[PDB]
RNA sequence: UUAUUAUAUGCACUUGUAUGAUUAACAAUGCGAAAGAUUCAGGAUACCUUCGGGACCCGUCUUGAAACACGGACCAAGGAGU
RNA sequence: GCUGGUUCCUUCCGAAGUUUCCCUCAGGAUAGCUGGUGCAUUUUAAUAAAUAAUCUUAUCUGGUAAAGCGAAU
RNA sequence: AGAUCAAGGUUAUGAUAUAAAUGUCCCAGUGGGCCACUUUUGGUAAGCAGAACUGGCGCUGUGGGAUGAACCAAACGUAAU
RNA sequence: ACCUAUACAUUACCGCUAAAGUAGAUGAUUUAUAUUACUUGUGAUAUAAAUUUUGAAACUUUAGUGAGUAGGAAGGUACAAU
């Protein structure tokens, strides 16, 4: 008849995934985020001062707060319907980095290179995204072994 | 032996009312201006357009 | 191999005639050389003199409508879909008798005891001949089994 | 449909680890041209990796059989799945044409078995010769020459007038 | 800009209105499944054209 | 969909049409096909067609 | 070279092509007849007469009333948002 | 906080049956939905290089099937 | 991190926008619900209860399984085809 | 091959929502004609004729569009006395 409150439900969660107990790495006390280096707020199991609690974990978010040693977010979650920020604070060991903005920082330098060669023939751009497309018509050879090639089931009987 | 090309180029026309239509197919098919039934527009076919029309 | 039949059936054009188009005969003729022209035969009934005889059979009745404001026909010559087609666009009138006169014979001469509503058949509907037609005004309702009547204003050939 | 023949190759599109990939083959009989383009995955779907899409679909051809005029017959293997008891088979019907050979063996097997279209995977068919028949109800057909004074009619019934006048007497002999 | 499919093609399809397509006399033959196997709605991509003689 | 006369002519059963060709001439149908007392009753399909007005 | 097309038709006129939700020449049928008054369509105005389908008999609380759920015999005047 | 009745016509729009709190559990406040009242403005408002919503592209996110006992428990 | 100069393509995924954008009255109501598919506890169970995710019924006529609030077609200005 | 829905389409029509147009009429406007400046030919003058009104809360025109109790605002009518 419970939730309410403050760490039901962290069975697989909030623990560590296997054969990563023990000392922490010590990368993850070097890192740095300025304002605006969007981040991740996910759980952790070996510094037991600070929690995101039981709905967070598992979103990212913007990061304006610049401190001691934590960091401050704003995050989105579902209220019915007010969807407003949140201003959690946490040791910094529970956060990993982005990397949704880390393919789009080498999508600006292509494009500031890209244009720059283009900046001596003149056409074209083509320098949005596109995914893939219908292809082509070929024509196909053999080449290779000709037909049948007759793969026909009949297994069932076992 | 030659392939002719796959294509762009489809052409989609409702079928199936107003009502009974299924959770987020709701706002697919007012993100292609089909609304009533038998009317139809054009699209330009790549990945992604196929899922969204495979969801309606 | 089916070239001729886009050619010999086209001597009904060239013994009709107009412009000849073929010489093969398909004669439809007694002679042992000649076996073609292919009749969708049979039936031998006339009803097409005049007012040929077609009695009435409600309305183009849903199952739990009316649209009233049709009507629909059984027309005994015909028998196969190709039979009725040859009453488009007919009327359709349809005669039933009641008491007074209340008008002069000017519009040639009647002493008025006859009364009669007046309509136009359309289109074939069954897939044995009964085919639907429209009034002028109605169709009266009490007259599902009275002797209507198609005329044969206008026809064809 | 009348079930028409295709012969199908597929692709698994070209990737650069390995290209030129074997192009596997089939011989489908399907109600459509249109319809054949998405069962020939479902026979593929037992033996190679190969998902749509991750291949296409090079050339259906409509094939065309050989000799109509000829009577010869053939033989169909068959994978019916009934209730539970999903099977190998072997029939024939004789038939003039291949396509008329597999109308009219989808439309037995629905007829005496219930086996619905959704079950049936024609997995061979083969121009049987004679001499290796087993089937009671055809190779009886065999025996040329035959007297068969089997008459029947359409049996019309009987034509247009639905009052008649001449009390319709079938035998006429 | 459309049957030949070029670049100026998504303005020149929503400069259409959606149609009023008529309803195809034959009628439509199930309207029940997916084409491949009852047939009616989907991947049909071929035979469109034999609605649209009739349809429109 | 097809009633029966009563005229069988030879054939081989795996019989090219040509042979056919060559035999039904030599089996003179055509000339007694006509002359079938209940064939003349065929003529009305042959003069008693569209019985003109 | 061979095909091809539009540009090189002003001047008045014409019941005349097409254009402003592109329907209209003809023909018949008839006198708004001093007052009087025939003709053609319409017209359940609210019946009665004749047939084809439809169809539970009205409030209301409730997920649900045709209710084998409560209130209603009929009518005129009075009555509840100040 | 419980039942009965709460009287003229059309046009427009069109819900609730939930969370909390309460000697409340047949009721009320509360947000929720709705309707009204305008008001500010987009080359997304008047003779796009800016947005807000679904898929794609990319990037993180969970232990439910399916498994798994020739690992723990 | 801030203010301020210097260089800068065509603005950077698809498809749309029946128009988007907000402050009051806290605005009348309503705070008892029902069902089918899957997913599913309680119980042997039921046209019972107890739910999460949708669609619908209450608010809704309707054409169709005679019948039937939900089933499946389709969501209802007056008219002919 | 046919079969029927108040659904789908097209023509009318109703109301509703949206968009858009119209006010120097002691003018505007054609139709003719006299003349003319004459610029071949386009314009101004003069005569003759006729069309030209609305609670701009009007009027024209254009597209789309319409279910509904619980409930809110929209103009419309009865029965009053001042």
């Amino acid at each position: 008849t419970n939730s309410k409150g403050y760490r039901r439900g962290t069975r697989d969660m909030f623990s560590r995934p296997f054969r990563k107990h023990g000392v922490i790495p010590l990368s993850t006390y070097m890192r740095v985020f300025k304002i605006g280096d969007i981040v991740d707020i996910k759980g952790h199991g070996a510094v037991q001062k600070g929690l995101p609690y039981k709905a967070y974990h598992g979103k990212t978010g913007r990061i304006f707060n610049v401190t001691q040693h934590a960091v401050g977010v704003i995050v989105n979650k579902r209220v019915r319907g007010k969807i407003l920020a949140k201003r959690v604070n946490v040791r910094i060991e529970h956060i990993h980095h982005s990397k949704c903005r880390e393919d789009f920082l080498r999508r600006v330098k292509e494009n500031e290179r890209l244009l720059k060669e283009a900046k001596e023939k003149g056409q074209w751009v083509s320098l949005k995204r596109q995914p893939e497309q219908p292809k082509k018509a070929h024509f196909v050879k053999k080449l290779e072994e000709p037909i049948a090639l007759a793969p026909i089931p009949y297994e069932f009987i076992a | 032996f030659y392939v002719p090309a796959e294509a762009k180029l489809a052409f989609v026309v409702r079928i199936r009312g107003i009502n009974k239509v299924a959770p987020k197919v709701r706002k697919v098919l007012q993100l292609f201006r089909l609304r009533q039934i038998n009317n139809g527009v054009f699209i330009k076919l790549n990945k992604a357009t196929i899922n969204m029309l495979r969801i309606a | 191999m089916a070239d001729t039949q886009a050619k010999s059936t086209t001597a009904p054009k060239a013994a009709k005639a107009q412009k000849a188009p073929k010489a093969v005969k398909a004669p439809k003729a007694e002679k042992p050389a000649a076996s073609e022209a292919k009749v969708s035969a049979k039936k031998y009934k006339r009803h097409g003199r005049l007012f040929a005889k077609a009695v009435f059979t409600g309305y183009k009745r849903g199952l739990r409508n009316q649209h009233e404001n049709q009507a629909i026909l059984k027309i005994e010559g015909a028998r196969r879909k190709e039979h009725g087609s040859f009453y488009v666009g007919k009327r359709c009138v349809y005669v039933y008798k009641a008491e007074t006169k209340k008008c002069v014979p000017q519009h040639p001469e009647r002493k008025t005891r006859v009364r009669a509503v007046w309509g136009k058949v359309t289109r074939i509907h069954g897939n044995t001949g009964a085919v639907r037609a429209r009034f002028n005004r109605n169709l009266p309702g009490h007259a599902m089994g009275h002797r209507i009547r198609i005329m044969l204003y206008p026809s064809r050939i | 449909g009348l079930l028409k023949e295709y012969e199908v190759v597929g692709r698994k599109l070209p990737s650069e680890k390995e290209p030129q990939t074997p192009l596997y083959k089939m011989r489908i009989f399907a109600p459509d041209n249109i319809v054949a383009k998405s069962r020939f995955w479902y026979f593929l779907r037992q033996l190679k990796k190969f998902k749509k899409t991750t291949g296409e679909i090079v050339s259906i051809k409509q094939v065309y059989e050989t000799s109509p005029v000829k009577i010869k017959n053939f033989g169909i293997w068959l994978r019916y799945d009934s209730r539970s008891g999903t099977h190998n088979m072997y029939r024939e019907y004789r038939d003039l044409t291949v396509g008329g050979a597999v109308t009219q063996c989808y439309r037995d097997m629905g007829a005496r078995h219930r086996a619905r279209a959704h079950s049936i995977q024609i997995i061979k068919v083969d121009s049987i010769p004679a001499a290796k028949t087993r089937r009671v109800h055809v190779k009886q057909f065999h025996d040329s020459k035959i007297k068969f004074p089997l008459v029947q009619r359409v049996h019309h019934k009987g034509n247009r007038k639905l009052f008649s006048f001449r009390k319709p007497r079938t035998y006429f002999q | 800009e459309i049957f030949t499919v070029g670049p100026n093609f998504k303005y020149a399809s929503n400069f259409l209105w959606p149609f009023k397509l008529n309803t195809p006399t034959g009628g439509w033959r199930k309207k029940a499944n997916h084409y491949v196997n009852g047939g009616d709605f989907g991947n049909r991509e071929d035979q469109i054209n034999r609605l649209l003689r009739k349809m429109v | 969909n097809l009633h029966l006369t009563k005229y069988r002519i030879k054939f081989p059963y795996t019989a090219p049409t040509r042979i056919v060709r060559k035999a039904w001439t030599e089996s003179d149908l055509k000339a007694q096909w006509k002359v079938s007392p209940w064939s003349v009753k065929a003529q009305n399909i042959c003069k008693r067609s569209s019985l003109n007005d």
